[PDB]
């Protein structure tokens, strides 16, 4: 007993580009999901195993915190089964996912007048992510045939692009603070609960 | 960490200058580098990479007449360039990309920028 430190995660000053994004294992603690679900401040809340009242109620061995930030038309993609930009290039979910997504508008914290350059997003890729693989690296995409010999050019895309938000953006293109938890169940009995 | 550039300046066109980027404090683990420039009022784009493996990338417009080039002793990234035409005039930017070391990853950082003004 003491408390999960969901607080470090949710109210984090600082949050992920979804190329490069931030994992945070949760162990040893208590939970209270319900100060999540009950937030006011949440425009989203899809979970996936279970209905978030009964877990509560329910025991894991660990618990990790995805969290990066997207555009608001991208926060369709954080589920099973979906395609695009974020879902192939930078974030997949399983097909058998079970947690819950949340995300929230951040236009107020994360847009400046001119763009925000710290966000990005990987716009190339020689193939689909596994789900739950992540993928930092730079390496001009090569898009044509005939070979890029480090030049960024005509069919030889730098991979990784600035989302550049302003406050003046419409909804859509905003930014959204994600947060995807995952629940897995394993040998050596628990260590986060529910009081 | 804290980038911060310096170098740059009003010069004549077909001249050079060198940019230096200075990284400041620690992470636990060693990161790609790029100059990215952004034009008056046209958007941010890249103009060159350098990585741990020691390779280059260079954006068609400065391939050949620019060079960037890392000092690890002294923590400082360095743009040559060279030849320079009116369009290179841009306010010129060192970022760090990500990388992870266990558990940790590091996110990147961008500088407050240099400007660059090519004249004829
Ligand atoms: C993220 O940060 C905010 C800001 O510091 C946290 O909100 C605070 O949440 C607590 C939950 O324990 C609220 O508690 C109760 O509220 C009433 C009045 O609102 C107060 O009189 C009680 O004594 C009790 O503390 C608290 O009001 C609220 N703070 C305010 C005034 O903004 C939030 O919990 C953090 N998020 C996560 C997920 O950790």
């Amino acid at each position: 007993t003491n408390l999960c430190p969901f607080g470090e995660v949710f109210n984090a000053t600082r949050f992920a580009s979804v190329y490069a994004w931030n994992r945070k294992r949760i162990s040893n603690c208590v939970a209270d999901y319900s100060v999540l679900y009950n937030s006011a401040s949440f425009s989203t809340f899809k979970c996936y195993g279970v209905s978030p009242t009964k877990l509560n109620d329910l025991c894991f061995t660990n618990v990790y915190a995805d969290s990066f930030v997207i555009r608001g038309d991208e926060v369709r993609q954080i589920a099973p089964g979906q395609t695009g930009k974020i879902a192939d290039y930078n974030y997949k979910l399983p097909d058998d996912f079970t947690g819950c997504v949340i995300a929230w508008n951040s236009n107020n914290l994360d847009s400046k007048v001119g763009g925000n350059y710290n966000y990005l997003y990987r716009l190339f890729r020689k193939s689909n992510l596994k789900p739950f693989e992540r993928d930092i690296s730079t390496e001009i995409y090569q898009a044509g045939s005939t070979p890029c010999n480090g030049v960024e050019g005509f069919n030889c895309y730098f991979p990784l692009q600035s989302y550049g938000f302003q406050p003046t953006n419409g909804v859509g293109y905003q930014p959204y603070r994600v947060v995807v938890l995952s629940f897995e169940l394993l040998h050596a009995p628990a260590t986060v609960c529910g009081p | 960490v804290q980038l911060v550039e310096s170098g740059g300046g009003s010069v004549q066109a077909g001249g050079s200058l060198r940019l230096s980027c200075v990284a400041s404090g620690y992470t636990y683990c060693s990161y790609d580098m790029s100059w990215y420039r952004q034009a008056p009022g046209k958007e941010r784009e890249f103009v060159s990479i350098i990585r741990r493996d020691g390779s280059t990338a260079y954006t068609d417009a400065v391939k050949g007449r620019f060079a960037i080039s890392r000092d690890n002793a002294k923590n400082t990234l360095y743009l040559q360039m060279n030849s320079l035409e009116p369009e290179d005039t841009a306010m010129y930017y060192c970022k760090s990309w990500a990388c992870s070391s266990g558990e940790y990853l590091y996110q990147g950082d961008w500088g407050q920028g240099t400007q660059v003004t090519v004249s004829s």
